[PDB]
């Protein structure tokens, strides 16, 4: 109550991307926070939590190295950029049947305006896990 | 906080150029990167974008498949490799840290002559 | 602090198993907050932030291929379910005496109301590894 | 605003060692905490949320076997002391010219009184990564 | 909400049947499912529990080394795997989302004759 | 809540000597350890530092190089490991939980004599 708020799961009906929902149960999108264009829009200044974590899935292991990332960047909503908040890269293959599951998870506490757009983002969508619930998410809360 | 340009010329089709962009006053390793593209008489679009660790590249439909972005956040600077070229790419290139526009310091005429 | 809060960790007096404890140093069970057969029972409806982590052990790695998982789920005390809030899986091994360790990391914030039971598990308790303080706790927070 | 609060980056101007750093944008230190001597000091009594992460890359892989760890330790203003809140051990390699990297999160709850240090330590700093942004951080938040 | 029951007969003592379980109404792949046994004249106890993605199996003693339980979240459906038959196995065996009998459209009875 | 030292002697120039400490009445698996040496004439000052899953060591420039620190959680054991000593390495030595001393119950005299 009077607490903005969100915590938003991916969409499994869709390929090669990354879109989230809000329309699910055990999902939460509450006083004032609005998911435009596949962001977070902060509807009041102040201090927020941001986390959010994903899982790579894959068969075999590609002959080339392949790194995978996940990263959550802000818009300002003044001089109009995008800074890196959180990072972070991982790399499943060490040489070369069987597959291999990676996960990412990221958090912290920004100080935000109001207006600023988060956005969670990934590198290779084809390796993505959306197949079972609580596996991919992204959210922040206001406190 | 300028950022330089360079690398313009003029491709015959069929050819490669690349360009280059500089940055300062600013923490180069932070930001996301857009390459950006005014044409005479058309709109401002952009052609590039990249993220901060250069993982996450992103081109429009007109221009994918003959391009490649990258940065060295060491040197702070910006690349741009154009292949293949056409007379649709014929406009004034600018970096800048918001796709739309934004601190476009200078600016380079890239022109392709059939 | 009027304010329900838990913090468990693991049991090390016991083997092949996963028991929570409350009654150590450096660990919380505050304001209502229950821990009744291995569960942690919301007191009073609102949001709540859950978080869990684990880390798994192992010497070698076996012949067949094996995936650890790390779950958190809910227990609705109308209409008696049993969903999936937080989860994720991993994979230590690709070929074929040196030790390996895996930590894993959930973490959330979720509505819930009053009675709704928690709980987080494992899969393979024979690989889990309580020897050290911190390794392994799960926790919620009300906000 | 009247709630502690501090969110620290690592010192990329430094080499083999890790200072954290307060005088950068996106980062936080405010309302009493203290960043005194790679540590920040609680202000005053009561629950705290703890978090903190860091990044490991490697070129290649050691002849000998390499374990890394990642530690969040407390010590009491009274009957001075070093106890282990969280903790995480990951080993990167497995067998023996691509790089790796591994990332390591660590978060909870926990209950401080006023004047107790925190302190986030890890044991192979050559290893690290504190080239980008938002790869190394570490920080609590008061409730 | 349906989950009907199939896979019922009789098998003579060290044989092995294999039950089956449908869904529908819900979203298959959150659930913990749990396959119920009835008996006649005795207590309704749960036999198998299943978590979302199939890696966390629970049986009780009485049942434990003869079981197998799986499912397949694109098809919506739930399985049991009948080994080396006893005549305590003789009753009516349901698909539920609760380890007491919830939601049980349907059942199937599994007789042991000797 | 007792920690006793042992391990104690006298080592000529160039030797290896080996000291000891065992813990009761707390959880040995939760704090750091100290080694700590009092001197004949001179202030208290740590030795060695250690963490609780005994990945993480610390020396003076004074003695680094030359030590080695250890535990066994199981037995509730700290130890140290002394190799080609000198005579400023002439003191009391205690095991203790801070690093300035405190909770040292006794403390074993290492002499190096020449």
């Amino acid at each position: 109550s009077d607490k903005p708020v969100a915590h938003v799961v991916a969409n499994p009906e869709a390929e090669g991307q990354l879109q989230w929902l809000s329309r699910r149960a055990n999902a939460l999108l509450a006083n004032g926070v609005e998911l435009t264009d596949n962001q977070l829009i902060v509807p009041s200044d102040g201090l927020y939590l941001i986390y959010s974590q994903v899982l790579f899935k894959g068969q075999g292991c590609p002959s080339t190295h392949v790194l995978l990332t996940h990263t959550i960047s802000r818009f300002a909503v003044s001089y109009q950029t995008k800074v890196n908040l959180l990072s972070a890269i991982k790399s499943p293959c060490q040489r070369e049947a069987k597959p291999w599951y990676e996960p990412i998870y990221l958090g912290g506490v920004f100080q935000l305006e109001k207006g600023d757009r988060l956005s969670a983002e990934i590198n290779l969508p084809n390796y993505l896990d959306f197949a079972e619930s609580g596996q991919v998410y992204f959210g922040i809360i206001a406190l | 906080v300028q950022l330089v340009e360079s690398g313009g010329g003029l491709v015959q089709p069929g050819g490669s150029l690349r360009l280059s962009c500089a940055a300062s006053g600013f923490t180069f390793s932070d930001y996301w990167m857009y390459w950006v593209r005014q044409a005479p008489g058309k709109g401002l679009e952009w052609v590039s974008k990249i993220n901060t660790n250069g993982l996450i590249t992103k081109y429009p439909d007109s221009v994918k498949g003959r391009f490649t972005i990258s940065r060295d956040n060491a040197k702070n600077t910006l690349y741009l490799q154009m292949n293949s070229l056409r007379p649709e790419d014929t406009a004034v290139y600018y970096c800048a840290r918001s796709p739309s526009g934004f601190n476009r310091g200078q600016g380079t005429l890239v022109t392709v002559s059939s």
